[PDB]
């Protein structure tokens, strides 16, 4: 009984202690999440069990630190941005799948 | 940890029917073996059988620590009552 | 022929329905049968067939002997696209020689592809002028991009993968063509974080409301 | 009597230690919630005053040449990354299209 | 049919887009390792550009020859 | 002529069937529903499959079925079945695909690799949590325990392995010990003792 009696007691305080504290809580998030309503809309989909942020997305930029001369490679591929050739290839692209939707 | 002690036996069956022959006794008294209940069992199943000979005496101790032991909260009694043992298996898993 | 002909068209209804319950529709299917006895059977069983916007090809040989039953060998050709995942994953099935879940991997990529066809669409239709087709709408990325300031760009790509087991699964990442003048301006510097910071704001709200949100800030 | 109270004891004992554990992950949820959405505010907010900042000083001097670092490099190789599969694809299905 | 003449520049064009790849050997020597293209999600090698790139011809001309261009409510609508 | 034809389109629906039943589930319309057939396979290996009975009007109700009961589906009933039912069929399929992966590499280890065994193999009906011991031949006792508790994929997450009565004397002996559990971590049962076995 005694052990019981003692075992019980405390948690079910407990509760009571997150109870209110939930709803503390509760209350806190209910204004802030308004505050995001302030510019956010209010409003199918299906969410990740928390899978999609696990892994590492930034590893790439670990990848192009092994890679000679990155501050060349920047360069270069900046001189090659500048042509119109593959800029009309990409809008030509654009152009002839526009109709595929 | 019920009174101070009981006759219990264990015996695995097939399809997961673990058979147990309870014989209870007073805390005076050895347990008695010409009044016994049983009860079976199926693991990680919402459902249990059991033999109502004198387990009127004390049955929610019988409940309480079956339900403790398959780690389940709510245990409840359904009132479905019969002999026929296996139509009962084929009625609640709606094995027929 | 006209009580035959009213039993094939019921018959053909219910395959209709099941095909829907499937997602799945199989345009042939040729099968033959052999004996090798020393009782072993080996049924080959050729099906063409497509899926919602995809179509595959695939042949399989089992064997079944006297109560257990094992595929032998297949053959599975696929049509050429940019995910060439896709195709690995394929060769990979073909080592495992295992169907229903291959099956159900496909359906559930193509699934997730014509969701995101479909979110791209939805938001080029809102916003076309912020909007950029830098592939497509069926593409596995998209990028938004401000007309009157190109120097800012953010793309978010969308690569979806398979587990070895089976198991399927998208991934969103972000990244942002941002020049160091503006890093310089603001010394705030919360671009640091902003991978995992959309990545737990799209699993807070999801996808489409994160990017119109996303587009609402580049008002 | 002491046999009965075994029974309500443990009867109140079963019955609350579920009860903890529903409480207990809400409220880690709960406040991982509101962590991640004051978070997602702050780089909301914080990502907003970047580009209304941006667009005023490009609006000031726009042609002026814009470098960029590593950290956007290989997102832009993906705009370089043009092996004429898409327009193949296109290509097929053009071909399907014509019948 | 100004797609003609597109068509054209592009071809031209095939051979300095060529020269300007060709220009480094870094972009060489980010082929063969595919945990880029892998991310990137295809591959980045474009050698055989001239076959591709002449193979399209015959297939747009063609082209301009022929001129190519619940869950209980949804079950119920199928059984109708 | 026409009953040719006739014959043709029937021959040709009936290949197109049994490809349907040849692949992921099943599925027989009847008056009161459809006597829905569930298959099973893994690792190209045929598994047993099961049924389940349907019933089309609104209150949805299964009056009969052949999956065991220890399989969890009512609470996935109240989940997908009146809304969105082909996920429902999806999930179902994939937690059978992944009782009948288990309960095959259960079995085959019992008929084949007992020869290196030492004791009989504690297992669940649902094959969440496995238990058993092995010795492999120098000869290496060992007992392992793996914990299928993700419910849809067939490859435990945490396994453990040790021994009783033995004090730690080789640092290759906990060599082999990671090594399996790796083995088991990441690849099929069976294939992981045949693969060190042989």
């Amino acid at each position: 009984i005694d052990k019981m009696v003692e075992t019980t007691e405390l948690m079910t305080g407990n509760i009571q202690s997150l109870k209110n504290k939930i709803q503390i809580l509760a209350s806190e998030v209910e204004e802030e999440e308004e505050r995001v309503k302030q510019m956010h809309q209010i409003n199918l989909s299906l969410p990740e069990l928390s899978q999609k942020t696990l892994k590492a997305p930034t590893l790439q930029k670990e990848i192009l630190a092994l890679i000679p001369n990155q501050n060349a490679l920047l360069k270069d591929l900046d001189i090659l941005h500048n042509s119109s050739q593959m800029k009309s290839m990409s809008t030509f692209i654009e152009e002839a799948y526009k109709k595929l939707d | 940890r019920a009174l101070k002690n009981v006759t219990v036996s264990f015996r695995e069956t097939e399809e997961n029917a673990v058979w147990i022959r309870i014989a209870w006794g007073t805390q005076y008294t050895k347990p008695n073996q010409y009044k016994p209940t049983y009860v079976v069992y199926y693991s990680q199943t919402p459902y249990a059988f059991t033999s109502s000979s004198m387990l009127r005496r004390n049955t929610p101790l019988l409940g309480q620590a079956l339900t403790i032991a398959s780690k389940h909260h709510q245990i409840v009694k359904m009132d479905l009552r019969s002999r026929y043992l296996d139509s009962l298996k084929a009625i609640v898993f709606k094995q027929y | 022929s006209k009580d035959l002909k009213n039993q094939l068209g019921h018959l053909e209804s219910e395959l209709s329905f099941l095909s829907t319950l499937t997602g799945i529709n199989i345009r042939n299917h040729s099968k033959q049968t052999e004996d090798l006895t020393s009782r072993k059977v080996l049924q080959r069983h050729r099906l063409s067939g497509n899926c919602h916007m995809v179509t595959f090809q695939l042949e399989f040989q089992i064997l079944e002997i006297q109560l257990s039953s094992a595929v032998t060998d297949l053959n599975i050709i696929m049509e050429p696209t940019e995910c060439s995942e896709l195709s690995e994953f394929v060769s990979r099935a073909e080592e495992r020689k295992d169907l229903f879940m291959f099956f159900r991997s496909l359906h559930f990529f193509v699934e997730w592809f014509e969701y995101r066809k479909r979110t791209f669409k939805h938001l080029k239709e809102k916003y076309p002028d912020a909007v950029y087709l830098s592939e497509g709408p069926s593409s596995c990325s998209m990028g938004i991009r401000s007309a009157s300031r190109p120097g800012f760009e953010l793309v978010i790509v969308w690569r979806i993968q398979i587990d070895e087991d089976g198991k399927v699964f998208p991934k969103l990442d972000l990244l942002t063509k941002v020049p160091q003048r503006a890093l310089e301006l603001d010394k705030n510097r919360a671009i640091e974080t902003a991978p995992l910071s959309f990545r737990t704001l799209v699993g807070l709200l999801g996808i489409e409301a994160a990017l119109e949100s996303l587009i609402k800030s580049l008002c | 009597k002491k046999r009965q109270r075994m029974i309500e004891v443990q009867d109140e004992l079963l019955r609350l230690e579920p009860q903890l554990k529903q409480l207990q992950t809400k409220y880690d949820e709960l406040k991982e919630r509101k962590s991640s959405l004051r978070n997602a505010a702050y780089f909301l907010s914080n990502l907003k005053q970047l580009y209304q900042d941006y667009s005023d000083v490009q609006a000031q001097e726009p042609n002026v040449k814009e470098t960029y670092d590593s950290s956007s490099l290989p997102a832009l190789l993906f705009k370089a990354r043009t092996l004429l599969g898409a327009e193949s694809h296109l290509r097929n299905i053009n071909h399907q299209l014509e019948k | 049919d100004e797609f003609m003449m597109l068509l054209s520049k592009v071809e031209k064009l095939s051979e300095e887009i060529m020269e300007i790849m060709q220009n480094l050997s870094s972009i060489q020597a980010l082929e063969g390792s595919r945990e880029l293209e892998n991310l990137i999600g295809i591959s980045c090698a474009s050698h055989f550009l001239k076959r591709e790139m002449q193979k399209t011809k015959e297939l747009m001309t063609k082209v301009n020859k022929q001129k190519l261009f619940d869950s209980y409510e949804f079950l119920k609508a199928i059984l109708n | 002529n026409e009953q040719e034809a006739l014959e043709e389109k029937l021959e040709n629906v009936k290949a197109i069937l049994q490809a349907y039943h040849f692949t992921g589930l099943s599925g027989k319309l009847t008056s009161r529903g459809v006597c829905v057939c569930i298959s099973t396979a893994f690792e190209g290996n045929l598994l047993d499959s099961y049924f389940v009975d349907l019933v089309i009007q609104k209150p949805l109700r299964i009056h009969h079925h052949s999956v065991p009961v220890f399989i969890p589906l009512e609470e996935i009933a109240a989940k997908y079945l009146q809304t969105n039912i082909q996920h429902f069929l999806f999930s179902l399929c994939e937690y059978l695909n992944a009782y009948s992966g288990r309960k095959y590499q259960a079995d085959r280890l019992q008929s084949d690799f007992a020869a290196l065994l030492t004791g009989p193999l504690q297992r669940n009906p649902l094959c969440n949590l496995l238990s058993f011991t092995y010795k492999l031949d120098q000869s290496f006792p060992f007992c392992a325990r793996l914990l299928y508790k993700d419910l849809t994929a067939t490859l435990p997450t945490d396994v453990t392995v040790t021994c009783q009565g033995v004090e730690v004397l080789s640092t290759s002996w906990e060599e082999q010990r990671a090594s399996h559990e790796t083995l088991f971590c990441t690849k099929p049962l069976h294939q992981v003792f045949a693969s060190f076995t042989r």
